């Protein structure tokens, strides 16, 4: 019942830094230059109710 | 501070639940009684506090909101701040040192050197010797114990004749009254090989004692006569009275004096000529002067102060030694803070009776005294129905031969298998056994319906019902018209005799002189007056009063 | 005998002058032979012996010794109850504050020395020194040092200076400080400097002095430094079965004080090492702690068996504590209790109690009478007689109880008709009869329910139960004059069954010649209970002055109206019985049988009426059958119609139509209307069915089955649960209102099946659980406003006031809710009220409006009538018996000594039972009838269109027929398109007028050409372009957006004339333009022409709660969180800087106080323009109004109003009935106190919070006098702090905190004079309420004599 330390400090304790930790609760979305100024990896599902 | 908008967050919901508390508490806050009594001011000013149409009331306050508003914004900053018994003096007890590693034995010549100072203080005032010879006379001329007057030396009749010694050489000292000062230093040396009895040692002190408070008593009545009722002047005062002390010089030359403050002393002349001659007086009472004395009991309380400032580093260092021991008993229904200061006191009591000369360290034997002390105190005040130490102590051997007879029978003791392997009559172990019980709370929550409690249904066993108080006075006024049916002199003699409609009842002399008759005939009258009643016709109404 | 109750502190020395002896060891008792040990707690030498009249050693048992003290043991041969009263003192060798006087919050100690908490309890607890007085070298008077800066103090200061620790030193500071010379210094503080709340605080520190002086108290008597000890007998140690004795835990408490004084005493006469002594002593202050309040500085000590040790602070306060469990209500002698039945024979007056129950009641009357008559020759006789149940103790038993009230009382009296007094009958069984229609008044069904009985023993006791306490006397319910005898369920079936008619019954139609005729006929078997018939019945008529005048005819009614016509008395008319009589019928008869006839022709009514309809509903047989619930043959169509609707929303949904939620929407739908069209087919077969044959063919009547006859009868039912039995039982629902979309499609006649049952046991179970609360907290509104409403009483006849409220129709929606005849009917008039054209004097003054005066209103259509109001009334202490009205039920007038208050609280809180435990949510106008227009705020334009249009802001609007009578009421808003405009008559199918949300209009005063001044875009404006008409629109907006440059200038609409000049508004200088707020289009250009009135800008676009907590809510009188902000002060209003939450919005009166200026939250929608004159009492946002508000702006008759018509609101939403005179008593308890505005000639604080009845008694003094008095403002509390402010700490103690109100006393040194009624219950004196209200009076006179 202590303070409400963040949701990520424990993620931290066990040993995940942030770069994986943001690959195991999240999706990617991917930009590359292709020619013209970062165009877009577009999913055709995730572009619903947009 | 956060507090601040921990109070007004839950102005502003209008409650306050667990969670949050233990949120927005300072961080280093690492005291849950603290935490407790925090709680309680942000409940006791209200709102109020849970841990989860909420509309009851408010109950407060416009007072008391900023009364304990202003207490958390102070309690914010409450480092030290434990604020109770037990840990308040856990600090104030560990904080001081323990240096105590056979300094014990420093500390005991110290007071071995004090306690010889007072020695020689009084040893070295006549009529203290005058007393001593006077004792050994008595105790030796059965007064007393015969050893009721010295603690050994460094022996009854050899020892007569040492103290005959001792008596010879002090009377001498009086005989030589300079040459006196050799025979008095002759005097201190003499007895300077001896040691008294504590007791009388102690009558001794409380002698000396009653010497001063009486020589100061009349230095008041010297100076507060003028030197604080007419405004006697303070150093001139000094380097005269201070510095004669004997002479008249001191007061009647000095009320020659016209100054502004001689002219202030003549009220006094007399009352201060009398304060003269009974110091002159009191040093005949003492023997010597008052500054000799004064001086000796003054390098004597010197002695006895350097002593006690030294058992009070060594109770600092074993109350922590007893604050150690103590903890054996946190469940024997006393508190653990009387405890710890029965086991003080005790430890004083040890400190006063610890020896050097064993050479025992000090904790095992002032642990001695101090459970000793304990289990007394526990023993003495942990029960309300007191039942002295040793039925405590029986108590206990039966409930150690209890356990016992109960992991080896099986089954339980009992009075008789008790009887059988203890050694009591099988009877005053049931009384025993009857007595170990502790009253149960008169405010036992019972098992009912109204949050009823034990104090609610203990009946009473004295009042007397209505039914016989109006089965009382029905009887007085059915005797009052029985005994109207009747002639003065059954009537009174009935009333006297009895205590009817009266003070005290008479015996029959009483009701003789009242009726200037002997007391045969007396019970002639009343014997004469119970047989007309006892018959029929005023007896119905009387014997209706009998259900039996 | 006793005068006010006095209060103080306690000197020392009167604390020892209190005892009988010190206690000097903590000894209880011996443990072999178990008498008071010494000298010890329980002491026979300090408390009195513990056996009557008898030493301890035994050398003194007779009287004659009486007084004596035994040379022995020193024991005072007296009575053992002086071991009951004695007390006792512990001498405490060290001081010891009052934790009382510590922690207080504010600390009495503290905050007089002004010396902060953890200060004081830092030197307490020997944690520093405090210096006190030291010398004239360095330092203050309450300077705390730490213990290295005292000893280093000691140093270079040594002596002309004293700084103490612990208790002592607070001693000594609150000895030395003398209170008039800082009370000085505090005076030269508040007048010689100006820092507003330091000055605040400053002065409640003054007050603080000032009491402390007017009391006798010192200061230094808030450290404990002598103990005083319970008497024995209040904490005893009494023996149990088995020899283990029992104890209070003040023995405890007492025994852990006195060890510790006791050690301290010997630790200090050893020199102890005074680390230990600080030890002890702070360990003794602990112990004085608990045994003062346990658990109010650290943790509960203990227990002994682990739990709190409980104190004399814990003896005192607390639920269960002393104050309150039995001082207020304690076990009571006399009573029994019984298991309550029936017994239909008993007359209204009587009820039946077991002789058995009856012969352990009266024993002392039964003792009494037999010895009086002779039969016994004593007591003990008598006693025997009684005990072997004699053969005359049924006589002297029943000549005791003859003309013996006594008073039956069932468990939750909420009401004060739960406790009534009836005549007892000497029944044969163990089973209290109780009268049949008293049980609507009890709340009582015989279902197992039980009920007390009492006694009341003396003369004025028993004559109390005869004059008020009668069930005869009462008939009706105080919280509203409807009478509470109604007949409730078999007696309205048998009147049903008796009073209707069959359309061809045996003997319809022959002439019968009375209603003796129509008896014999029905008796005889040749004519049944109903066979339409003609009877020449002869009814009187009491409109001649008293006399009846009689007049017999030839009605046309049945047989069974005939027979019942008997039963009428006599002035009644023949309507009363001619129709076919259900419940609520029923009570109507009886009303207008009070009404015409008085209360004891009703009372007669009453069993009569009784005792006809169970004999009647037991000629009929009235039985039910399953065959008697007749299921529709057109249920399983409609099922079938449902079911396929459900399914095409499925398939809907499957398809990609709708939301999920939008199906189950859409589903429940069609299921609730699938249940209202079975219900309305199930009914429709069941009321018209009976199908009967009058002279040939057939014809069709009110049906006669069982269960739709308890349906219509009122009897029991409702179309609800009767469609549960034949119809279907529709949807379920979750405890959480998720409506189940399964829905049970069948009855109970038919089968439920497994899933079907599971689902309904889900609401089952809510509602069972949720009645498992409202029965536990029953009555707690009712205690809530016994606290804050409790002490007033009707005390006098008259306080002669104009001053009320201006009651009227609640005509709100279309048709009134509420006439004018249910609101008036029972309240004097506050002013002769005349007729429209004035016609006469129609209504004095004081006459009593009752139901004749109401005739008279009602005639001349008499919509306004002002009524005196007892929140208005000029009395001091209580209330006028005028300003009160008429008194129900007792129906005459109230007399003066009325304890209105208790009964308003127990009016709002018994209805309020009835009410939800929960609190529960919910163009063109379509004008109803013909009528004329009403105008309030008449500002009106004739646009060039015709119709009119509001110009003005709160313009409301009536339609008003040619009654008198005010018929419809609206609100219009801001210049609707009104089809009808002012005064116009018109009847129904015409509306008054069109409007549009997307339409409030900023219509102007003249028509012209609109040209734009003060208006740039970019800064105030938005380019709102007109792709909808083809056109451009510069909108107004504020600075949301817009950058700082232009943003608080206004867009002004200049309205001027074809040649350029500045139109000016009609009627003030400041020409005809516009500064225009957002939310308003503009659709005009710059040099554009409007017409009278055009559209210029044109902005585009019911919930009542009813639980009870909306009740508690209105009465506590909090803020809402939408608070509608009002017009504080009149004149105009400026906008000034914006864009903060806090926008200024300046009010400039026409004289006053011209800048005027409040805040505005910006994120709010201002309704109001800023050219409008801001009138004062007058709404600017719209939203719900605030209490605080209203009282502050509009008057005391504002707030009356408005807190009156939110309770009605929530208590006829759910029909429950309740007075508006009881709510207006809590009201008047509600703002009881006064502010002082102007200090003026009065002697008051600056802005002091006084109680409004005293500034009111002493500035109107001082208006008889030449000087100016107190400005007073009223201010205005919740009930649970309206009752927090009470005059006498008895009563405060026993309802808040009681320790708060004992140190605020203690300190004060308060005088309780006794007269509330709440405080004389606790010290035993009669209530000056009722019967002991003329004994009070002659108490007042007989005082200053
Ligand atoms: C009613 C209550 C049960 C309800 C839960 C029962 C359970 C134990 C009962 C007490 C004990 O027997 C001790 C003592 C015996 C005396 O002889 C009569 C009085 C006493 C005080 C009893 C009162 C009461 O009767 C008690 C509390
Ligand atoms: C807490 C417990 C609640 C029961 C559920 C209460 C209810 C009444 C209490 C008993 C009575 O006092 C009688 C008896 C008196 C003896 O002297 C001490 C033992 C007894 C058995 C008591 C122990 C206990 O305290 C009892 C059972
Ligand atoms: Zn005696
Ligand atoms: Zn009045």
């Amino acid at each position: 019942r202590r303070r409400k330390l963040p949701a990520t400090i424990i993620l931290r304790a066990l040993n995940y830094t942030t770069e994986q930790i943001l690959d195991l609760f999240f999706e990617k979305v991917i930009f590359e230059i292709r020619d013209n100024k970062l165009q877009m990896e577009l999913v055709p599902e995730r572009l619903r109710g947009e | 501070s956060q507090l601040k908008l921990l109070v007004t967050r839950g102005k502003e919901q209008g409650y306050l639940t667990y969670a949050e508390v233990n949120d927005h508490l300072p961080e280093d806050i690492v005291d849950s009684d603290q935490i407790e009594d925090i709680i309680q001011m942000i409940n006791d000013m209200g709102i109020q506090v849970m841990e989860e149409l909420m509309l009851a009331e408010n109950t407060a306050d416009e007072d008391a909101a900023e009364a304990a508003a202003q207490v958390l914004s102070s309690v914010e900053s409450e480092i030290g701040r434990t604020t109770d018994p037990v840990r308040m003096y856990m600090r104030e007890m560990g904080t001081v040192e323990l240096l105590t590693r056979e300094g014990e034995i420093d500390i005991a010549k110290r007071i071995e050197d004090g306690i010889n100072q007072v020695q020689c203080s009084v040893a070295e005032y006549p009529e203290a010797i005058t007393y001593l010879l006077e004792q050994y006379d008595r105790v030796e001329a059965e007064e007393a114990r015969l050893s009721d007057l010295i603690t050994g030396f460094v022996d009854p009749e050899l020892a007569r004749e040492k103290f005959a010694e001792l008596r010879a050489q002090y009377v001498v000292t009086r005989d030589t009254i300079a040459t006196a000062q050799e025979e008095i230093l002759k005097l201190s040396e003499v007895f300077k090989q001896f040691r008294l009895v504590p007791k009388q040692f102690d009558y001794l002190v409380n002698s000396m004692r009653v010497m001063m408070d009486r020589v100061r008593t009349q230095e008041r009545l010297i100076m507060k006569l003028c030197v604080e009722q007419c405004k006697m002047p303070k150093k001139n005062f000094i380097t005269l009275f201070t510095g004669n002390e004997t002479s008249d010089t001191w007061f009647n030359a000095a009320i020659a004096m016209n100054k502004p403050w001689s002219e202030k002393l003549h009220d006094v002349s007399e009352e201060v000529h009398r304060a003269l001659q009974k110091l002159q007086q009191i040093e005949e009472e003492t023997g010597l002067t008052i500054e000799q004395v004064k001086d000796i009991n003054r390098r004597m309380s010197i002695g006895e102060a350097k002593a006690r400032r030294a058992k009070k580093e060594m109770v600092e260092a074993n109350l922590r030694l007893v604050i150690s021991i103590a903890k054996k008993y946190t469940n024997r229904g006393l508190q653990f803070l009387d405890l710890i200061q029965e086991g003080n006191i005790g430890l004083m009591k040890a400190v006063d009776k610890f020896e050097y000369r064993r050479g025992y360290k000090f904790s095992t034997y002032a642990t001695w005294w101090i459970r000793q002390a304990i289990t007394r105190s526990i023993a003495d005040q942990a029960r309300t129905i007191r039942i002295p130490v040793h039925m405590i102590e029986t108590i206990n051997k039966l409930n150690r031969i209890s356990r016992q007879m109960l992991q080896e029978m099986g089954r339980e003791p009992t009075p008789e298998e008790l009887a059988e392997r203890m050694l009591m009559p099988e009877d005053k172990i049931r009384k025993v056994l009857k007595i170990a019980k502790e009253p149960i709370s008169m405010e036992t929550p019972i098992g009912d319906d109204e949050d009823s409690h034990l104090g609610d249904f203990i009946e009473d066993t004295t009042l007397e019902l209505p039914l016989d108080s109006a089965t009382t006075e029905s009887l007085r006024a059915a005797t009052h018209d029985v005994l109207a049916g009747l002639t003065a002199r059954e009537a009174k003699v009935l009333r006297m005799r009895f205590g009817i409609d009266m003070n005290t009842d008479y015996t029959l002399e009483e009701v003789g002189k009242q009726f200037d008759v002997t007391r045969e005939r007396i019970r002639q009258i009343e014997a004469k007056a119970l047989r007309k009643l006892r018959h029929p016709s005023r007896s119905e109404v009387l014997r209706s009063f009998l259900d039996d | 005998e006793f005068d006010a109750i006095k209060i103080a502190l306690a000197s020392p020395d009167m604390i020892r002058s209190w005892s009988f002896g010190e206690v000097k060891k903590p000894e209880t008792i011996n443990y072999r032979t178990f008498k008071p040990e010494r000298d010890g707690l329980f002491c026979a030498r300090i408390f009195g012996p513990v056996k009557d009249y008898e030493c301890l050693c035994g050398k003194y048992k007779r009287l004659k010794h009486r007084g004596v003290i035994c040379e022995k043991c020193g024991v005072e041969v007296t009575q053992t109850k002086v071991r009951r009263e004695r007390m006792g003192h512990i001498e405490l060798a060290s001081p010891t504050a009052h934790i009382w006087f510590l922690k207080s919050l504010p600390s009495r100690i503290g905050l007089l020395l002004d010396m902060p908490l953890r200060d004081i309890e830092r030197v307490l607890y020997f944690e520093s020194y405090v210096v006190i007085e030291g010398g004239m070298t360095n330092l203050e008077r309450q300077q705390i040092l730490t213990e290295e800066q005292y000893l280093d103090a000691l140093e270079e200061f040594g002596d002309e200076f004293d700084a103490k620790m612990g208790a002592e030193a607070i001693q000594a500071l609150l000895k030395s400080m003398d209170l008039e010379q800082e009370c000085e210094q505090l005076r030269e503080e508040l007048n010689e400097t100006n820092s507003e709340t330091k000055r605040k605080k400053l002065t409640k520190r003054i007050k603080l002095l000032e009491a402390f002086v007017q009391s006798g108290n010192k200061p230094e008597w808030m450290i404990l430094t002598v103990l005083p000890v319970l008497p024995p007998d209040l904490r005893p140690l009494v023996p149990l079965d088995g020899g283990r004795f029992a104890t209070s835990d003040l023995n405890d408490l007492y025994r852990r004080v006195i060890n510790r004084n006791n050690r301290l005493k010997r630790l200090l006469d050893l020199a102890a090492p005074d680390i230990i002594v600080r030890n002890e002593k702070r360990m003794l202050q602990e112990a004085v702690d608990a045994l003062l309040d346990n658990g109010r500085r650290g943790r509960a000590i203990t227990g002994s068996n682990k739990r709190p040790l409980k104190s004399l602070a814990d003896m005192i306060k607390g639920k269960q504590g002393r104050f309150r469990q039995n001082l207020l209500g304690k076990r009571v002698d006399y009573s029994g209790r019984s298991v309550i039945t029936v017994g239909p024979y008993l007359r209204l007056h009587q009820c039946g109690l077991p002789k058995k129950m009856a012969l352990e009641l009266f024993k002392p009357f039964i003792y009494g009478k037999l010895e009086l008559r002779g039969l016994a020759t004593t007591i003990k006789a008598a006693k025997k007689m009684v005990e072997r149940e004699e053969a005359v103790v049924w006589d002297i038993l029943d000549e005791v109880i003859r003309e013996h009230p006594v008073l039956l009382n069932r468990a939750p009296t909420l009401h004060r008709l739960g406790i009534q007094a009836f005549e007892p009958v000497l029944i044969e069984g163990k089973a209290i009869q109780l009268h049949p229609l008293v049980c609507a008044a009890y709340n009582a069904d015989f279902d197992g329910d039980q009920m007390a009985v009492h006694v009341p023993l003396t003369l004025e006791a028993q004559l109390e139960a005869r004059a008020l306490m009668m069930s005869t006397n009462n008939i009706l319910s105080p919280a509203n004059g409807e009478p509470i005898i109604v007949p409730s369920q078999d007696v309205v079936l048998g009147l049903y069954y008796m009073t209707r008619d069959c359309v061809n019954a045996k003997g319809e139609g022959m002439v019968l010649t009375g209603p003796k005729e129509a008896e014999r006929l029905y008796r005889s078997g040749l004519a049944s209970l109903h066979a339409r018939v003609k009877v020449r019945i002869t009814e009187y008529e009491k409109d001649a002055n008293g006399e009846l005048v009689a007049k017999t005819s030839l009605k046309d009614t049945t047989v069974g109206r005939a027979i019942l016509w008997m039963i009428v008395p006599k002035g009644l008319p023949y309507s009363i019985v001619n129709q076919a009589l259900g419940k609520k019928a029923i009570s109507k008869m009886l009303n207008t049988c009070y009404r015409i006839l008085g209360l004891k022709p009703t009372v007669i009514f009453a069993d009569q009426i009784m005792y006809t309809g169970f004999a009647y509903a037991a000629r009929s047989g009235a039985s039910v059958g399953i065959d008697d619930m007749v299921i529709p043959e057109k249920k399983h169509e409609i099922i079938s119609e449902a079911e396929a609707e459900v399914a095409e929303i499925q398939e809907q949904f499957q398809s990609g139509l709708v939301t999920a939620g939008e199906r189950y929407n859409k589903v429940i739908d069609i299921w609730a209307a699938a249940n209202d069209r079975v219900s309305k087919a199930m009914m429709d077969n069941l009321q018209t069915e009976t199908v009967i044959n009058r002279d040939g063919q057939e014809e069709k009547q009110v049906s006669f089955n069982s269960i739709y006859m308890m349906a219509d009868s009122g009897a029991r039912g409702s179309a609800a649960q009767i469609r549960q039995l034949a119809g279907m039982r529709g949807l379920m629902a979750k405890p959480d209102g998720s409506i189940i979309e399964t829905p049970i499609t069948a009855n109970f006649r038919e089968g439920l099946n497994v899933l079907q049952y599971f689902i309904s046991t889900h609401g089952a179970r809510k509602g069972l659980a949720d009645t498992a609360l409202k029965t536990a907290n029953s009555g707690y509104l009712t205690r809530r406003l016994v606290d804050v409403a409790q002490d007033l009483v009707v005390t006098e006849d008259d306080c002669g006031t104009h001053e009320g409220i201006m009651m009227t129709p609640v005509i709100e929606g279309g048709d009134v809710k509420e006439p004018l005849r249910d609101r008036v009917l029972g309240r004097v008039t506050a002013e002769d009220v005349l007729k429209p054209g004035t016609a006469d004097i129609l209504v004095p003054r004081n006459t009593l409006l009752h139901e004749q005066w109401c005739d008279l209103l009602e005639e001349n259509s008499v919509d306004a009538v002002k009524v005196r109001s007892v929140v208005s009334c000029d009395t001091d202490f209580g209330v006028c018996a005028h300003c009160y009205g008429r008194d129900l039920a007792r129906g005459h007038i109230i007399n003066k000594g009325e304890a209105i208050g208790v009964i308003a609280a127990q009016s709002i809180g018994e209805p309020g039972t009835q009410l939800t435990m929960r609190t529960f949510h919910i163009s063109s106008i379509q004008v109803k009838n013909k009528g004329s227009i009403k105008l309030s705020n008449v500002k009106s334009v004739v646009n060039s269109s015709g119709k009119l249009v509001i110009t003005s802001r709160n313009t409301e609007l009536k339609l008003i027929d040619e009654f008198g009578r005010t018929k419809e009421s609206y609100k219009v808003p801001y210049g609707a398109v009104l089809a009808k405009g002012d005064g116009e008559q018109v009847a129904g199918g015409e509306t008054v007028a069109n409007w549009d949300p997307h339409t409030m209009p900023v219509i102007t005063e003249v028509s012209g050409f609109v040209r734009f001044t003060d208006m740039i875009d970019g800064q105030t404006i938005t380019r709102q372009t007109d792709e909808l008409t083809g056109l451009s629109s510069l909108v107004v907006l504020d600075s949301a957006e817009r950058t700082a440059g232009g943003k608080d200038l206004r867009p002004a609409l200049k309205i001027v004339d074809a040649q350029g000049n500045d139109v000016l508004i009609p009627g003030t200088d400041m020409p005809a333009q516009y500064f225009l707020p957002g939310k308003a289009i503009v659709q005009l250009e710059d040099g554009v022409q409007i017409s009278s009135g055009d559209t210029l800008a044109r902005i585009p676009q019911k919930d009542i709660t009813g639980g009870l907590p909306r009740v508690a809510d209105l009465f506590e009188a909090r803020r809402p969180k939408e608070p509608a902000i009002l017009a504080e002060i009149s004149g105009i209003v400026s906008f000034g800087k914006e864009t903060k939450g806090k926008r200024r919005l300046v009010i400039t009166p026409v004289d006053g106080s011209d800048p005027y200026e409040e805040m505005i939250p910006k994120w709010r929608q201002l309704n109001v323009f800023e050219g409008e004159r801001v009138e004062r009492g007058d709404v600017i946002s719209d939203g719900p109004e605030a209490p605080h508000d209203i009282l502050r702006l509009r008057g005391v008759h504002a707030v009356t109003r408005y807190i009156v018509n939110e309770v009605q609101d929530v208590y006829r939403l759910q029909g429950v009935k309740i007075n508006d005179k009881h709510i207006e008593v809590i009201v008047r308890q509600m703002l009881r106190k006064a502010t002082i505005v102007n200090a003026g000639s009065s002697d008051f604080l600056e802005g002091e919070q006084v109680e409004y009845s005293r500034v009111k008694i002493a500035n109107r003094e001082l208006e008889a006098n030449g000087k100016v008095g107190a400005t007073y403002s009223r201010d205005l509390l919740g009930i649970t702090k309206a009752s927090l402010a009470t005059e006498s700490f008895i009563s405060a103690a026993s309802f808040q905190e009681t320790t708060r109100v004992l140190t605020e006393a203690a300190v004060a040194g308060k005088r309780d004079e006794l007269r509330g009624l709440k405080e004389n219950v606790i010290v035993g004196r009669l209530i000056p309420a009722g019967t002991g209200y003329a004994y009070h009076q002659d108490r007042m006179r007989r005082r200053a004599a």
